[PDB]
């Protein structure tokens, strides 16, 4: 019964724990507090999804780098523009598109938290934007039995 | 703008690629 916001946040937390010094950006701490985060980043569902997204990232490493750098350098309103991209992808859905979006969001969070020169507000509004935009998948995921069912049986 | 549309196009594409598996 976990929401997309919870699983994406847990994935971003897990990704940070296995990258850099393992410390969490204050933004991810906040999101976990404000989002009633019930899902552990070490949960098997999170670990299993993390591999799928990492595989998507590596297979499309350059495209993810290009798309993100084009996104973050041309935006004047980070969090709102995350919604715009989300709506364009899901014109209206498939498992591949869900995972493609989630991997792109995890990659963005990784890049933002790994570069110590990124301003706080850029990290803050990006994480908020991707988590709030991702809420649009709850309806579809619910009809597929939840994120746990998709990975454990599909 | 253009940037948001190009991103959406690429991610839809890569998605269809993973659906092919
Ligand atoms: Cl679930
Ligand atoms: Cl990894
Ligand atoms: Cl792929
Ligand atoms: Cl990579
Ligand atoms: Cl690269
Ligand atoms: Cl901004
Ligand atoms: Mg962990
Ligand atoms: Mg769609
Ligand atoms: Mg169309
Ligand atoms: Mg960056
Ligand atoms: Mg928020
Ligand atoms: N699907």
């Amino acid at each position: 019964a976990y929401s997309t916001r919870e699983i994406l946040l847990a994935l971003c937390i897990r990704d940070s724990r296995v990258h850099g010094n393992g410390t969490l950006h204050p933004v991810l701490e906040l999101a976990a507090r404000e989002t009633p985060l019930r899902l552990s980043p070490e949960d098997t569902v999170v670990l299993r999804y993390h591999v799928l997204l990492e595989e998507i990232i590596e297979r499309n490493s350059e495209t993810f780098t290009e798309t993100w750098n084009r996104f973050i350098t041309h935006t004047e309103h980070v969090d709102l523009d995350f919604n715009s991209v989300f709506l364009e992808i899901f014109h209206r859905p498939s498992l591949g598109r869900a995972l493609a979006w989630m991997a792109w969001c995890m990659h963005a969070c990784r890049t933002l938290c790994c570069n110590q020169s990124t301003p706080y507000y850029v990290v803050d509004l990006s994480v908020r934007g991707m988590l709030e935009a991702s809420e649009g998948l709850d309806g579809w995921i619910h009809q597929q039995g939840g994120w746990s069912t998709l990975i454990e049986d599909n | 703008e253009q940037w948001a549309r190009e991103i959406g196009a690429q991610l839809r594409r890569m998605a269809d690629d993973l659906n092919a598996q």
